[PDB]
RNA sequence: UUGGCGGAAAGGCCUUGGGUGCUUGCUGGCGAAUUGCAAUGUCAUUUUGCGUGGGGAUAAAUCAUUUGUAUACGACUUAGA
RNA sequence: UGAUAUGAUGCCCUGACGAGUAGGCAGGCGUGGAGGUCAGUGACGAAGCCUAGACCGUAAGGUCGGGUCGAACGGCCUCUA
RNA sequence: GCUUUUAGUGGGCCAUUUUUGGUAAGCAGAACUGGCGAUGCGGGAUGAACCGAACGUAGAGUUAAGGUGCCGGAAUACACG
């Protein structure tokens, strides 16, 4: 449903975690870089945690793009979805976490009309 | 209400709590995880005799330093204890328990307590005076305690999933070729 | 040194057989009662 | 709005390929697969067996004659790289091979013509074999490595 | 017949490996008869399968199997390399190997 | 080639058996080591006993109990110069470990399979003649193992059973070459020799 | 089934007699396919559980009490139908 | 830069390079408030919180599902601390 | 080729060679170059400076210094003593 794109490959699957962020409870996993004299994570020792630099940095054909190979638009009514009218190969719409349930029904109900494609269609859905 | 995490039937059970209780909290979990499970005959026995000093209340988790005692050693322990406090109030709680099971309808003679748990209250202060003018502090660690008991019930038996199995061809090439050959 | 095999005798005393117990006055006293049905038959595994 | 939209859009229409330069040539297999060589089948449900070489079909395979009457095996197709070459030789000159190809093997129980091509060239198959001695029972019996058995050592 | 092995048993020895760093990605196969790179060069190519067993079963067996190849010879004494798809998983350093020939080119 | 690999230890050297003999741990062997009271050591007695001593010595100096065991039997001599050679601390050598069984003299099961030798120990095919060496039997008697005796006394009977065992063997296969010297000069036995059979 | 040997960790080896099965030592007759051109294409032993059916046999230990040849407490040593 | 389709800070071709403390510079991520805007989201559930559940980004972080909850809050263009 | 402006710095240390005081010192002080500081990687078991080589993310191949009985990847290689 998407455009052909190449195979994506992500160069770094693991989430570049905080050296000592499994320590203690303060120190939290969100990245930050060590700037110790004494760090072997700065001084890039054998054996410790990888950094994030830019050789990592993903294919610039198959960057932002979900694994059903589109980019992923926010969505917060008819209005806005409408927008990927004529752009469903490209952009699949995802419909806000504050929408309510009797407005994500009505979303939904003209992404199909459009074909557009929805990745979170069942969310607040009352089954 | 809210409990803690049960996993028995809401409507065949009893409950019972006790809130604030001015007792030792790690002489109550010691009591409280020696008597989990237990059908409540045995239990309130159990209790009896922990009172007379003929059992004991195997201390597992809380019992660095305890003296050691024979009576332990049908839980295979060494240190053990008899803590009087916590077992009045814990079969306290197991007889409004059996009262609640009364009457609610439930078979006396079933009853196993099937989940009791006991956490940390509100500390209450005082001081202590020590040495060259000081002051620190003196806090009772009181207990909430609450127990579920419930009736045990018969066979767990079958109609769970069936498992389809999906096979390849030449994996299912290799069965008829089987029972082609043989019965 | 390894101890193969360990014969007894057909009849022992209460001081022998209280000798394996730690509860005398309880047991049903079973000590060495099947084995003296090796003397039984004429002594054959004994000597054996 | 929950995101804004962004400024430039691609293209939806698909690109169309180059024009590649890769021509397909026929085949040539290599100089130990003559029509007409006991074979070793190394895999599938015929794995182990000795089977009769015929045609070189034009989609890569070896039509074999592991014939029915010797070891159970019909006309068929095989991979020549899953195919131990070895050093026997039947004269194939008396078999109506002639007839089959890629589209004989459609896949689309067993279709009467099948059976009948089967028999039809057993039958000079047969009429070969049974002229030197031990051959049909080489044919008959299994392969399989003994213990001490070094494959590159031996000679098939 | 009592035998039936169409492949060389051979055994998983180690990853390649330095002093102090190996790496998972390739392996080193020790195939059963082989004494020479020589030898060796015969069976380079050829397909690698290690058959381990589980409890639950999966697609109909119990069976399960990790596919790869012989790419080339290693050392002096018919050590050969072994690349996979899923590298194997150095509990089996020393475990047996289904080293096969249905592409011999024989 | 085969499952469990029984060597005869009779005529080895230590490092060089216990070498080969750790490679085929690792590579997942399986090794019984049998006869491990006539191992080698190359030098001569006083050396080896006095390379003892020196290891006699190291042990822990607050409690001894915790040291350096000093295992006086030939086959734990022979073991820790094995153990030595894998590394014993890990899951894939205490496994490497666990396919190993070795025994002074030769017990049961052990006693009626084929024994090995394995010709890169050989102290007749690595020593040169003359250079004088170390049984490993009267270096262990000579540190407090206590069993030199016993075994002697179990090896001479397993070597009279043995004796026996091979008279009776070598009687039967003299019929099998008897039997198979009126099989010749016929038809089947001249193809084989053509077929080099 | 007959007897014998084997205690180093024997728990295995040798032997007597008949029965039943196979025999590729030799000659035949029939079957196999379609798992589709490979997919380990499932054949080993390891432990546990449950009902089924056939033999077999019907205990102790701990706490509590007690002694002090023992003892900080446990432990130990005794005694109690 | 030639329109009748949208980035000329663009798109595209080409070659080389990439360690780094103190330190400089650049491009960004996030927070409290202000101006404009999306006639934006919201009691049919905003914000918050929890979630070995999912997605995007090298990353700062962003998004979604589920639970809890009850009254407000966001995207973008700038200003400000 | 030229100019402006500003940060940090103004405790250093080691190695080859030259060299001073000292019996010498992992001592004190110089000269030239190369390093460490500021720097990870392979080797020297281990180590700031030695040897090799300087680093975006990866794949294949080849090597450096160092090695190839086993730990440990790789000849219980060959040759003369």
């Amino acid at each position: 449903a998407s455009l052909p794109h190449p195979k994506i490959v992500k160069k770094h699957t693991k989430k570049f975690k905080r050296h000592h962020s499994d320590r203690y409870h303060r120190v939290a996993e969100n990245w930050r870089k060590q700037k110790g004299i004494d760090s072997v994570v700065r001084r890039r020792f054998r054996g410790n945690i990888s950094q994030p630099k830019i050789g990592y940095g993903s294919n610039k054909k198959t960057k932002f793009l979900s694994p059903s190979g589109h980019k992923t638009f926010l969505v917060a009514n008819v209005k806005d979805l409408e927008t990927l009218t004529m752009h469903t190969k490209t952009y699949a719409a995802e419909i806000a976490h504050n929408i309510s349930a009797k407005n994500r029904v009505v979303i939904l109900a003209r992404a199909k009309a459009l074909g557009i494609k929805v990745t979170n269609p069942k969310g607040r859905l009352a089954l | 209400a809210r409990y803690g995490a049960t996993s028995t039937n809401p409507a065949k059970s009893a409950s019972a709590r006790g809130s604030y209780l001015r007792v030792s909290f790690k002489n109550t979990r010691e009591t409280a995880q020696a008597i989990n499970g237990w059908e409540l005959t045995k239990a309130q026995k159990y209790l009896e005799q922990v009172l007379d000093h003929q059992r004991a209340i195997p201390f597992r988790r809380f019992n660095s330093s305890i003296g050691r005692t024979a009576q332990g050693k049908e839980f295979g322990v060494t240190k053990a204890r008899w803590p009087a406090k916590s077992v009045k109030f814990v079969q306290g709680l197991l007889q409004n328990a059996a009262a609640n099971a009364e009457a609610k309808g439930l078979d006396a003679t079933k009853l196993y307590v099937s989940h009791i748990q006991v956490n940390q209250a509100p500390k209450q202060r005082r001081r202590t005076y020590r040495a060259h003018g000081r002051i620190n502090k003196y806090e009772s660690s009181p207990s909430h305690i609450e127990l579920v008991v419930t009736e045990k019930e018969e066979a767990v038996a079958k109609a769970a999933e069936k498992k389809v199995v999906r096979l390849t061809s030449r994996q299912r090439g290799r069965i008829a070729a089987q029972k082609r050959i043989a019965a | 040194l390894r101890s193969l095999t360990t014969v007894w005798a057909e009849h022992l005393s209460d001081e022998v057989k209280r000798r394996f117990y730690k509860n005398w006055y309880k047991s049903k006293k079973k000590a060495f009662t099947k084995y003296s049905a090796k003397y039984a038959q004429d002594g054959a595994g004994i000597e054996r | 709005s929950a995101q804004k939209a962004p400024k430039w859009y691609p293209s939806e229409d698909v690109a169309a390929l180059k024009k590649t330069r890769k021509a397909a040539r026929p085949q040539k297999l290599r100089a130990s697969l003559v029509p007409g060589t006991v074979l070793i089948l190394l895999a599938g449900r015929f794995r182990g067996k000795r089977v009769v070489y015929l045609k070189h079909l034009e989609d890569n395979t070896l039509l074999i004659s592991g014939p029915f009457k010797v070891n159970g095996v019909p006309l068929r197709r095989v991979n020549a790289r899953y195919v131990i070459a070895t050093s026997t030789k039947v004269s194939v000159e008396g078999v109506n091979v002639e007839k089959f190809n890629v589209e004989y093997f459609a896949k689309e129980e067993i279709k009467a013509e099948r059976v009948e091509d089967q028999k039809v060239v057993d039958k000079a198959l047969i009429a070969e074999i049974k002229k030197t001695p031990l051959l049909k029972q080489y044919l008959s019996a299994s392969f399989s490595l003994k213990n001490g058995d070094k494959p590159h050592m031996l000679k098939f | 017949a009592e035998s039936h092995r169409l492949y060389v048993k051979g055994k998983h020895l180690s990853y390649q490996r330095s002093k102090r760093v190996n790496n998972p990605n390739v392996s080193l196969i020790k195939i059963e008869g082989v004494a020479t790179p020589q030898d060796a060069q015969f069976y380079l190519g050829k397909r690698i399968a290690y058959v381990y067993r589980a409890s639950k079963e999966v697609r109909g067996s119990k069976i399960r199997v990790m596919w790869g190849k012989v790419t080339r010879t290693h050392g002096n004494s018919g050590v050969v390399r072994a690349t996979f798809r899923n590298n194997l998983p150095a509990k089996t350093f020393g475990a047996s190997v289904r080293i096969f020939l249905y592409p011999s080119n024989i | 080639v085969e499952p469990v690999v029984v060597i005869d230890g009779k005529g080895h050297l230590v490092g060089r058996l216990a070498s080969v003999v750790a490679k085929q741990l690792l590579n997942g062997q399986k090794i019984v080591v049998v006869r491990a009271e006539e191992l080698n050591i190359s030098g001569e007695f006083f050396r080896n006993k006095l390379k003892y001593h020196d290891f006699l010595r190291k042990a822990t100096a607050f409690n001894k109990t915790r040291g350096p065991f000093h295992f006086r039997a030939p086959s734990r001599i022979f073991y820790k110069a094995l153990r030595g050679m894998v590394s014993h601390k890990t899951a894939r050598g205490k496994a490497a470990l666990e396919r190993l069984k070795v025994f002074e003299g030769i017990p049961p099961p052990y006693d009626k399979k084929k024994r090995v030798v394995v010709p890169q120990a050989l102290r007749v095919l690595r020593l040169k003649p003359g250079r004088k060496y170390t049984t490993l039997g009267k270096l262990s008697t000579s540190v407090g193992w206590k069993y030199e005796d016993v075994v002697a006394k179990l090896e001479a009977k397993r070597k009279v059973s043995s004796a026996e065992y091979y008279a009776k063997k070598r009687a039967f296969t003299k019929k099998v070459a008897s039997a198979n010297a009126t099989a010749a000069e016929s038809d089947v036995a001249k193809q084989l020799a053509a077929l080099g059979y």
